[PDB]
């Protein structure tokens, strides 16, 4: 997985690949790790895939009950603390790596949470297994008040760096943009893999395939 | 990490480097490292970034609180407290190396280190973290008693630097600041403004 | 160590058990009997670890025959056989797992006969038969060799007695008698034990 | 070697046209003790070769002694012939993978960067004998923080200039500086090109610390 | 290997406005065949079936306590599950053992009840789903299995070329695995009928 | 633990056809989540009847491949004509069993022509024991492409369907098809396919492009 | 792996399955795991792979130089004798090999059970591998010495069959040798596919 | 598993041994023999792990005919326990140890019958009667309860009768016959085997 | 143990702590670290006490057996190369972290430091021993190009004092030598003549 967020002059961009492995297999060319959060707020998850859609979902449910109450846009701290003080109780049993991001009253925020329950806080950051590729791509071109466009570039540059240089990530771009005013939840943003077209037919016509027991059950 | 902090006559002055480190990638290269617990008293962490930051919160809530309470700052020695019974209680379950410093109007500057066990003990300055073992020497042989406000600053930062140059784990900018009545100064040395001590070449 | 097989023809259903119970080097007892009776019509064999094997299989026992005092008629060799894997299963992971492995042999005035095998694991298979212990290595493709789902009662026992005869042979430890049983319409019979 | 002692991180290097860059920082770790700051990763092998290394510096020494004292033997002779970069690293694959093969490693990763007949040589070994030959190459962190971007400029460009790939070379050495925990930001750059193996150093990045205020 | 005590394998595979599912048939514990007739598919619904791979005993508690909870679930509400919705129902029951898991790894396949449009769904052991568009497998023949269906598989592919797929892609994976197969079980699923067979397979 | 061995991934294939042998090889070199190059192939032309393909630790691919070559010279220094693929095959089980008790970590399958100008394959176990087949697949994908060769070049489990010849024109095309179906699966297999196909005029080289992720 | 063996009035019948694994993985469906040491002598392989082929080509090579030496047929008694003397001095060291070496020498039909463990013995009848115990319980109920050739074939067959059946390790094909007095042959070899169609 | 037992008498001695070889859970030789000729009036009974066992004795076995050969006249029982005694202990401490546990039976001319017992280590020890294996657990307090010094060789094969069906009864192991020979002035000669 | 030495236009400085420890036990407290190699040359050695005694007197008749064949005083480089080459090659089975300084007529002053595992490097000044952790930031703000030969002694003086304070395995007394061409001259630095920095106090 690469996973990875940006604050530029309006917003945040955040960025995922969409591969899924099982060992070294893959098992999902089209998984995807950016999460709703609330509508200002979303989260990229790498780590056990099981217990970062958990985990999003169990905060996203809970901030939507705060919200409801409180009848305000949610805070992106709020989503930190919520986070960060179930991975702490959870002793990093709960292998969620997260990027989260969004955009509040106080303007936009993101964090990097890992598995044990530390956070930081920081105008850009990455995980998985592709996180030193992206971030070698942030440390060399990153710069404050970038424009949407060029922040976008940017992460999906990042992106591609985890994508071909981490046998962990793969397949397509994902991003999402959040602004002030917009939220453009951008799946795939691109495609720059393809399987290679399929050289033979291999037309196998009815009967080919033995039968030693029929059973039609009609339904209505 | 390397962390430090400094008692003069009227307040603390407090720093640290700003490296998170995991196995040897950085993590974050501008941690900040420095965290408020209520208006004027601060703690240093070294040792596991969660382990410390999720202590740091529950103090500053139970230090909030009671200060509510009372209708009066807390005293530094509390906050001390505080962290030391979560450090020594847990001491099994945490990876916490404290500094706690900071001004109250009955005590003045204090400087408490909490190191991994959860012991406490006032001292005139600490230093903790990995890339402190560096500097025992520098700081034993340059402290001296009575130094100014701005003494302690020019101190805390040189001993930071050599630290930094020498410990993998830590390094990036030098955070610091500096705790009176009047209220809490922070500032960042980086780049160029870190004190510089030359590679020893040969002749 | 302990054997047990399983033979369903059309309407019986044959099962024997070897009556040895061992302790390191010895035989402590020969005439050991591994077959608990559940209801006019069920029979549980179970075997495996010391004190596990009893516990469980009592329990079950006891527990079917409460099931006819409560309600008046009996548990289906199928519904005591789902009973006895619900009891396994929801052990497997407590504090108290039971290292049992079993056969559940029985008739049912509507369904016939059934057996049913299960493993400590708790997987639950019906089979028209079956085997546990290390002497089902050696039986096992006897009955796939000579076993026809019409099989009659006669040749049954001539196909355990063929079963059994090979454990004389090739198995490396000493059973020399064997528990036989067969269950129909008509309940639980003893036949005479098959002696070496 | 079991147990490395001091011991040294990434190794770069890229193809470009006309020659082969190799940069590699000046320390000596000693664990997470940055210890001896001013020693060179790098050695000029012979006029056409040159060899940066990662790992236990101990063992470095004891490979440039061994090499360094073949290519004596062999200039003695005035023959005519000389060790190409590709006979080197084939050498040097065949003794890692020997030590490896009596348990009893070098400790080391390996970028050997030449220049002859008119083709630039890059190739790597590791302590295990596994080697090959590639555009650009990184050892140690510089596989994650330094190869992503060699790779991508690569893929735009295959074919750099001297100053580009030096300039590429000294994006990814800040890289490094920044981002693994044992790098040193005094640095060696060596080159080979028709005309020889230069070694430039002791060189430095300049480095950028505005995100240590964008934090709030 | 906890998962490979029992073998086994399953995969589900998606045509046009229908659904496949297939499983092997064998039980058996390590190198022994018990049995060659064990369940692994089971009805959740008229078009709705789950497929259940891994250790045997938690193939049959996970199919019977996920029953427990649709049974209560269709009761409750109006109406038939639809397809997602039982594989949230899977992936929160798998997930409430998170530190004790069920060794089973199931695949979804059906039909939704009011519009019939396919679906197919894998979950790994813990609960985590994942909804595909071509097909899914799960068992100790995945990579088998992979290879078969990325090389057969077709957009649009209708019941007759679906069940000639599954076939072949089940058969030939199995036939690599030494602790799968013993016989193959393809139910094709249409908004009209569902169509069970048993296949000519190796025994071995 | 010093651990002598690593994982460096790649794929091979063989297969035999009447009057001619494929091998082929992705040119992925990885080792853990990391490529090293894209550009390493591991197929070795060993006579112009023979080709060699080698996948698994690099470090044995390279030494081990490196004997062979040695050995074909003494061979023919000794003998006074070269190896055949067979005789090749068997020498290579010896080298392999050799190492019995520190085994090469290399997966090999040899293509080529035998004393009949026929398509001949070779697979072997990282010990030496090997047997003729008519295809395989080995390393990383094997499990993947394996398979479909058995049903599509076997034609198992297949009825009604003449089983014809194997030709060029159809192996290749299946070749490509699998390599390219395992790259989308094998997260060591990729960057490109490189097809070696022996015949009587000789060896000629095809490469086609691989998903690069 | 299957193998077994049998002695009888017309012979020795020899029989096996053909599947190789690598764990789980079947590698071969078309291993020939009965190998041809000289035209009067078979070995067969259970085991490891590499281990069971090589120390039985090993045997070959042997059995051949001491044809040459001594101007006549090794006795399968000597020959199985060099196999045991060969594998003894690896023992401990991780060998797996169970063979079987069968012939017709001077005291008539030859079978001679040896493995890496060090057992050496002569016998009537014996099964090596995964699946032997199945095969056992077959052919045990089946065998007599004064069984007809043709019943003979029958048996070995069917009870290779039976071990593929319950045996995961066991499949492929069944491949039946009968060696007599003026040698082997190669009775037949019959997919268990095919077996299967047949013996319903 | 495997059992050997001896019994000296006044002029003779009288040994047994089971003929199982097994492995795994299979007897794989059901007439196996597990003694030794050594020379005319003396047997060697050798068991414990395969490959040392025969390699063991057979090496024991062409020294003492080799002896026989260099000088014209036999090793006496006692002379030849002794040497297998120094072999066995010089190589317990080598690269190449013997993993066996034998009896040595004999009769000499001058000093009558003899009985030795050897353990893997070496320990060499002269009895009146003796055995090994898990069976001699059963059958040594049988022997201590019945023999006496002066027991003919007709109520030897009695008493030998006794231990072999309490293994029959008692053992958990299917050990169903037993090679019997005994040793005199007259040499080695072959009794029936005793079978079940 | 703190070992250190210092290069001065002329000649060495080298210097010691005296503790030899078993746990922490105290074996000697005044051991002399500071071993003469030639009449010019020492080594300063740490780590095992019977590992670096025995690879220094193996040096010292490898380098006297040198000396007179070549019937000239040996370099430096040739004491600290001998030291490396039994370092490096026993490295598995030796824990020995030296430094070799002297003089010669060649090359004047010069420090090499052999650190476990075998490397060999020249520096301007040289810290070793389990104590110099403790005085990496003091010597790196210390130091000045160009010292004298009496600077060099107290700013080692100073140095293994600060370590000797904080290291439990240091101790006792300084052992102080310096080298040059005219000879060898040492002392002991006892007591009160040891550098003395107060405990920070309330
Ligand atoms: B200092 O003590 O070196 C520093 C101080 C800290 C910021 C208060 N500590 C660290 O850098 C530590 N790092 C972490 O705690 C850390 C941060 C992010 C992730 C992980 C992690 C932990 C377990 C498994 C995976 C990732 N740890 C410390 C020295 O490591
Ligand atoms: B039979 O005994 O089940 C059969 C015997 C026969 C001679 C092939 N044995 C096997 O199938 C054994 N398999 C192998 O030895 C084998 C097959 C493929 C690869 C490897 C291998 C060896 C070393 C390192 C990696 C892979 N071994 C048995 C089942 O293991
Ligand atoms: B210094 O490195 O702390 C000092 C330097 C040394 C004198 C050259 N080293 C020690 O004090 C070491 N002590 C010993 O090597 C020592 C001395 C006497 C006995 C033993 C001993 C060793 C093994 C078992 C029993 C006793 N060791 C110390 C750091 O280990
Ligand atoms: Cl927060
Ligand atoms: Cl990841
Ligand atoms: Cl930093
Ligand atoms: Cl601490
Ligand atoms: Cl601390
Ligand atoms: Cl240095
Ligand atoms: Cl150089
Ligand atoms: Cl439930
Ligand atoms: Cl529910
Ligand atoms: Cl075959
Ligand atoms: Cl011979
Ligand atoms: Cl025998
Ligand atoms: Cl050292
Ligand atoms: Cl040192
Ligand atoms: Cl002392
Ligand atoms: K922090
Ligand atoms: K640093
Ligand atoms: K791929
Ligand atoms: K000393
Ligand atoms: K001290
Ligand atoms: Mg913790
Ligand atoms: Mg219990
Ligand atoms: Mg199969
Ligand atoms: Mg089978
Ligand atoms: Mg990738
Ligand atoms: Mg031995
Ligand atoms: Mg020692």
């Amino acid at each position: 997985t690469t996973i990875a967020g940006v604050v530029y002059k309006d917003g945040i961009v955040l960025g995922a690949d969409t591969r899924a492995t099982e060992g070294m297999v893959v098992a999902d060319k089209n998984c995807s790790k950016i999460h709703f959060i609330s509508p200002n707020i979303y989260c990229c998850g790498a780590g056990t895939a099981a217990d970062t859609d958990m985990t999003t979902q169990l905060i996203s449910s809970n901030l939507e009950l705060h919200s409801l109450s409180t009848g305000r846009l949610p805070r992106v701290v709020t989503a930190n603390r919520m986070l960060k003080q179930m991975l702490f109780r959870y002793q990093g049993y709960i292998g969620a790596a997260l990027v989260l991001g969004g955009v509040d009253v106080t303007g936009p925020h993101l964090y990097s949470i890992y598995p044990h329950g530390s956070t930081d806080k920081l105008p850009y950051v990455t995980m998985g297994s592709g996180s030193l590729a992206a971030m070698a791509v942030f440390e060399d071109k990153f710069r404050p008040d970038m424009e949407e466009e060029e922040a976008k570039n940017l992460v999906s540059e990042a992106i591609a760096a985890g994508i071909f240089n981490d046998l962990g990530s793969g397949s397509n771009i994902d991003l999402c943009v959040i602004s002030k005013n917009k939220l453009d939840f951008l799946r795939p943003y691109t495609v720059p893999n393809k399987k290679g077209t399929r050289l033979g037919r291999y037309r196998c016509e009815k009967g080919t395939t033995a039968v030693l027991t029929e059973k039609i059950t009609p339904l209505e | 990490t390397t962390i430090m902090a400094v008692q003069f006559d009227g307040g603390v002055v407090l720093g640290a480097d700003s490296r998170t480190t995991t196995g040897s990638y950085i993590a974050n290269r501008v941690t900040d490292k420095l965290t408020p617990i209520h208006d004027r008293i601060f703690c240093c962490r070294s040792g596991s970034a969660a382990d410390t930051q999720a202590v740091a919160d529950a103090v500053t809530y139970q230090l909030g609180f009671h200060s509510i309470e009372l209708n009066e700052p807390p005293l530094v020695h509390t906050a001390a407290s505080l962290f030391k019974e979560m450090c020594y209680r847990y001491r099994e379950d945490l990876m916490a190396g404290i500094i706690i410093a900071g001004w109250d109007p009955q005590e003045g500057g204090q400087v408490y280190s909490v190191p991994m066990g959860g012991m406490m003990v006032r001292q005139s300055f600490a230093i903790g973290g990995s890339g402190s073992s560096y500097i025992y020497g520098y700081v034993d042989a340059t402290y001296r008693e009575g130094m100014t406000k701005e003494e302690c600053l020019q101190f805390t930062a040189n001993a930071l630097a050599l630290a930094m140059e020498r410990d993998g784990s830590s390094g990036g900018v030098i955070r610091l600041a500096a705790i009176a009545e009047s209220g809490v100064e922070r500032q960042v040395l980086l780049g160029d403004q870190i004190p510089k001590f030359a590679v020893a070449t040969l002749p | 160590m302990e054997y047990l097989i399983g033979i369903q023809g059309p309407d019986y259903v044959l099962v024997a058990s070897d009556r040895v119970a061992a302790s390191n080097i010895v035989q402590m007892k020969d005439d050991h009997d591994k077959m608990f009776k559940m209801s006019e019509k069920i029979l549980l064999l179970c075997v495996g670890e010391a004190g596990d094997t009893v516990q469980f299989a009592e329990y079950i026992q006891k527990n079917v025959q409460l099931y006819k005092m409560r309600n008046g008629y009996e548990l289906s060799p199928t519904a005591a056989a789902n009973f006895t894997r619900r009891n396994l299963a929801d052990c497997l992971r407590s504090r108290t797992p039971y290292h049992v492995n079993l056969l559940l042999a029985g008739y049912d005035e509507h369904e016939g006969p059934a057996l049913y095998y299960m493993d400590y694991l708790a997987a639950l298979a019906k089979a028209p038969f079956a085997a546990h212990g290390y002497g089902a290595f050696l039986t096992l493709s006897i009955l796939d060799r000579y076993y026809t789902p019409t099989i009659s009662r006669e040749r049954a026992v001539e196909l355990l007695r063929k079963c059994l005869e090979e454990l004389q042979k090739r198995f490396i430890l000493n059973l020399p008698t064997f528990s036989v049983r067969i269950i129909d319409k008509n309940g639980i019979h003893d036949l005479d034990n098959i002696s070496f | 070697t079991q147990n490395p002692m001091v011991t040294g991180t990434s190794v770069l290097g890229v193809k470009f046209e006309g020659g082969v860059v190799i940069a590699a920082d000046m320390l000596g770790s000693y664990g997470s003790l940055a210890r001896f700051r001013n020693i060179s990763r790098i050695m000029r092998v012979n006029n056409s070769t040159m060899l940066g290394a990662s790992g236990d510096y101990a063992d470095f020494q004891y490979l440039k002694q061994v090499l360094g004292q073949m290519v004596i033997d062999e200039e003695l002779l005035g023959d005519g012939h000389s060790y190409s970069p590709r006979a080197i690293h084939s050498w040097l694959t065949r003794a890692m993978y020997s030590r490896r093969s009596k348990m009893n490693p070098l400790w080391n990763t390996m970028v050997i960067g030449g220049y002859a007949d008119g083709e630039s040589f890059l190739g790597y070994v590791d302590m295990l004998g596994v080697a090959y030959e590639a555009p650009s190459l990184a050892t140690g962190y510089g596989a994650y923080l330094a190869q992503p971007l060699l790779r991508e400029v690569l893929e735009k460009q295959p074919v750099l200039s001297q100053t580009e790939a030096r300039d590429l070379v000294e994006r990814c050495m800040r890289v490094l500086y920044y981002r693994d925990a044992r790098s040193y930001n005094r640095f060696q750059i060596a080159t080979v090109t028709e005309k020889g193996v230069e070694i430039e150093g002791p060189l430095s990045t300049e480095t950028n610390w505005d995100i240590a205020h964008m934090i709030s | 290997s906890i998962m490979s005590y029992n073998g086994g394998a399953v995969m589900a595979m998606k045509g046009k406005n229908c659904v496949a599912i297939a499983a092997d048939r064998r039980f058996g514990i390590q190198a022994q065949m018990v049995t060659t007739d064990f369940q692994k598919i089971f009805p959740m619904g008229d078009r709705l079936y789950i497929g259940l791979a891994g250790l045997a005993t938690d193939v049959q508690t996970v199919a019977q306590r996920l029953k427990f909870r649709l049974n209560l679930y269709e009761l409750k509400e109006g109406r038939q599950i639809k397809p997602y919705t039982l594989m949230s129902m899977v992936a929160n029951l798998l997930y409430e053992k998170r530190f004790g898991p069920y060794y089973t790894e199931p695949v979804i396949a059906g039909l939704d009840p009011k519009t019939f449009k396919p679906f197919i769904c894998s979950l790994d052991l813990i609960g985590c789903p994942m909804v595909t568009d071509d097909f899914v497998v799960s068992g100790t023949c995945a990579e088998q299995m992979y290879g078969m269906c990325e090389s057969l598989w077709e957009p649009n592919m209708d019941p007759d070329h679906l069940f000639e797929t599954i076939s072949q892609a089940m058969l030939n994976a199995v036939d690599r695995d030494a602790v799968s197969g013993m016989g193959v079980i393809v139910h094709i699923i249409e908004k009209d009928k569902i169509t069970t067979r048993t296949l000519k397979a190796r025994m071995d | 633990r010093f651990s002598p061995y690593v994982f460096n991934g790649g794929t091979i294939l063989a297969i035999a056809g009447e009057d001619f042998a494929i091998v082929a090889s992705d040119t992925r070199l990885s080792e853990g989540f990391s490529i090293h190059t894209r550009d390493s192939p591991k197929c070795y032309k060993l006579t112009d009847k023979t080709v060699i393909g080698c996948s698994g630790f690099h470090g044995d691919c390279l030494t081990l491949t490196k004997i062979i070559e040695a050995r074909l010279k003494m061979y023919k220094h000794s003998n006074n004509k070269a190896m055949t693929t067979g005789a090749i095959a068997a020498m290579l089980s010896t080298i392999l069993y050799s190492r019995r008790f520190f085994p090469y970590y290399v997966y090999n399958i040899i293509g080529g022509l035998d004393e009949e100008g026929k398509g001949a394959v070779y697979s072997f176990d990282p010990v030496g024991s090997y047997q003729r087949d008519s295809f395989k697949a080995g390393g990383s994908a094997s499990a993947m492409l394996q398979p479909l060769l058995d049903n599509q070049v076997g034609f198992k489990n297949m009825q009604n369907v003449e089983h014809v010849p194997l030709s060029l024109d159809r192996a290749m095309r299946l070749v490509k098809d699998v390599f390219i179906s395992a790259a989308e699966r094998d997260v060591y297999t990729g960057d490109a396919l490189r097809i070696c196909i022996v015949t009587k005029e000789g060896i000629r080289e095809e490469t086609v492009s691989l998903r690069k992720d | 792996t299957t193998t077994l063996a049998f002695k009888f009035r017309h012979g020795v019948i020899v029989a096996a399955d053909s599947r190789a694994t690598a764990g789980a993985y079947i590698a071969s469906q078309t291993v020939k795991k009965v190998i041809e040491i000289n035209p009067y002598l078979l070995g067969t392989m259970a085991g490891g792979a590499a281990d069971c082929s090589f120390w039985e080509r090993l045997l070959a090579r042997q059995c051949r130089i001491y044809e040459l030496r001594n101007k006549e047929r090794i006795s399968v008694a000597a020959a199985s004798k060099l196999l045991a003397n060969m594998v003894y001095q690896y023992k401990g060291m991780g060998l797996s090999m169970g063979t079987m070496i069968c012939g017709w020498d001077k005291r008539g039909p030859g079978l001679y059970y040896v493995d890496s463990e060090g057992n050496r013995i002569s016998g009537a009848t014996f099964s090596v591998g995964s699946g032997s115990v199945y095969a056992y319980g077959v052919m045990d109920r089946g065998y007599s010495y004064d069984l007809e050739v043709e019943q003979a074939y029958d048996l070995a067959r069917r009870a290779i069959y039976q071990a593929t059946y319950r045996d995961a390790y066991s499949g492929g094909a069944v491949n039946l040798y009968h060696v007599r007095e003026d040698g082997w042959i190669r009775v037949s070899s019959d997919n268990v596919a095919d077996l299967h169609e047949k013996y319903s």
